[PDB]
């Protein structure tokens, strides 16, 4: 099973700053990675599909990139809305696996 | 007046390799493009220059159909202006492209449990291709054999699954218009 | 616009069956791909299985495939999820989702498993 490990467990960060996140897979998934955002006790929302393409109705400051076993999500400028939990997915192999989650924490 | 040979373009029992990519021309027939658009089998249906809904009421001079087998990760390279191993060395599309790219998954049909090595791609060439160029070569590259096999298998992921892709490159010369959409009774 | 809403019992006693139903509204269930997604409390997202809109092409998670049956009922424009012999560790929030699909003026493209449209989330509790 392709386990999905996100390295920052809790992202202590200040508003308006640069944000970076990481997703590392056990084996190659060939750029089939999606990124999600989950407000606490709310519905998750798709941000990135195919690891480099923004979903419909997503602000331009969200950007994802990478291939192989290294996938990153970068937020250029935070808001008072975007401290939440972020999830990383694969769908190259049939047991589709999500990430454990990474939290953006306000300094 | 008859319908086009699109049945055996899409449902052929053997597509050629990407380097020796097949090409056939439909000449006089009325073409039903909208049945292909509303099919439930195509994973991607991209169009450049012409809208696929308006395509059923546009007349052209002649229409080509370029059919070959490509990996799942590499369908993105079949687009005007991209680069890669196949976009440079195997099949090149022009920047002012006026056609459509149709593709679908074929893991149940083209893959083999022991590995299917009967599809080849050009790994080495001294230069990239001009648009709509084809070659067949055998000579050793200045170090290698340029042709390499894929190795499809149903166990492999979606990036390594075989995708059959058909490119319909429309033309418009000063010759009279033959390939029209079906006029509606 | 397309909307997904769940329907099912909030309390399921152990060693019995579980039934859920996602009522697709605002869009046709056919020619798409749909999935059931769980989330345990204080844990990350999980995947149950997927179904095709037309033809019933159906795949499960290998860790739960001996207990799950997923069915499509296109007459009512809805799809359902069934489980059997649920334990106390199966308490989770269940979402139904659509595998993504982006239609432009210049053609369309089917995503291989990203979930764009999601449900509200129905919290299932299991206790004796
Ligand atoms: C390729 O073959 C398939 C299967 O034979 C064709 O799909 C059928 O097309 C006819 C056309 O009238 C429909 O009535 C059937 O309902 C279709 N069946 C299925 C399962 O889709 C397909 O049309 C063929 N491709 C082309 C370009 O003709």
């Amino acid at each position: 099973e392709i386990v999905m490990t996100q390295s920052p467990a809790t992202l202590s960060l200040s508003p308006g700053e640069r944000a970076t996140l990481s997703c590392r897979t056990s084996q190659s998934v060939s750029s089939y990675v999606a990124w999600y955002q989950q407000k606490p006790e709310q519905t998750p929302r798709l941000l990135i599909y195919d690891a480099s393409s923004r979903a419909t109705g997503i602000p331009d400051r969200f950007s994802g990139g990478g291939s192989g076993t290294d996938f990153t999500l970068t937020i250029s400028s935070l808001e008072p809305e975007d401290f939440a939990v972020y999830y990383c997915q694969q769908y190259s192999n049939w047991p589709w696996t999500f990430g454990q989650g990474t939290k953006v924490e306000i300094k | 007046t008859n319908l086009c040979p699109f049945g055996e373009v899409f449902n052929a029992t053997r597509f050629a390799s990407v380097y020796a990519w097949n090409r056939k021309r439909i000449s006089n027939c009325v073409a039903d493009y909208s049945v292909l658009y509303n099919s439930a089998s195509f994973s991607t249906f991209k169009c450049y220059g012409v809208s696929p809904t308006k395509l059923n009421d546009l007349c052209f001079t002649n229409v080509y159909a370029d059919s070959f087998v490509i990996r799942g990760d590499e369908v993105r390279q079949i687009a005007p202006g991209q680069t890669g191993k196949i976009a440079d060395y195997n099949y090149k599309l022009p920047d002012d492209f006026t056609g459509c790219v149709i593709a679908w998954n074929s893991n149940n049909l083209d893959s083999k449990v022991g590995g299917n090595y009967n599809y080849l791609y050009r790994l080495f060439r001294k230069s990239n291709l001009k648009p709509f160029e084809r070659d067949i070569s055998t000579e050793i590259y200045q170090a290698y054999f340029p042709l390499q096999s894929y190795g499809f298998q149903p166990t492999n992921g979606v990036g390594y699954q075989p995708y059959r892709v058909v490119v319909l490159s429309f033309e418009l010369l000063h010759a009279p218009a033959t390939v029209c959409g079906p006029k509606k009774s | 616009q397309l909307q997904l809403q769940e329907s099912g019992p909030g309390l399921v006693k152990p060693s019995e069956t579980l039934s859920l139903t996602c009522a697709v509204s605002g869009g046709s269930i056919s020619r798409k791909n749909w999935s059931w997604i769980r989330q345990p409390p204080g844990k990350g997202l999980g995947w149950i299985g997927r179904i095709s809109g037309s033809g019933g092409s159906t795949d499960y998670n290998p860790s739960l495939k001996s207990r799950v049956t997923i069915s499509t009922d296109t007459s009512k424009n809805q799809f359902s999820l069934k489980l059997s012999s649920v334990t106390a560790a199966d308490t989770a929030v269940y979402y139904c989702a659509r595998v993504a699909y982006y239609e432009d003026d210049y053609g369309y493209y089917y995503t291989e498993g990203a979930f764009d449209f999601w449900g509200q989330g129905l919290r299932v509790t299991v206790s004796s």
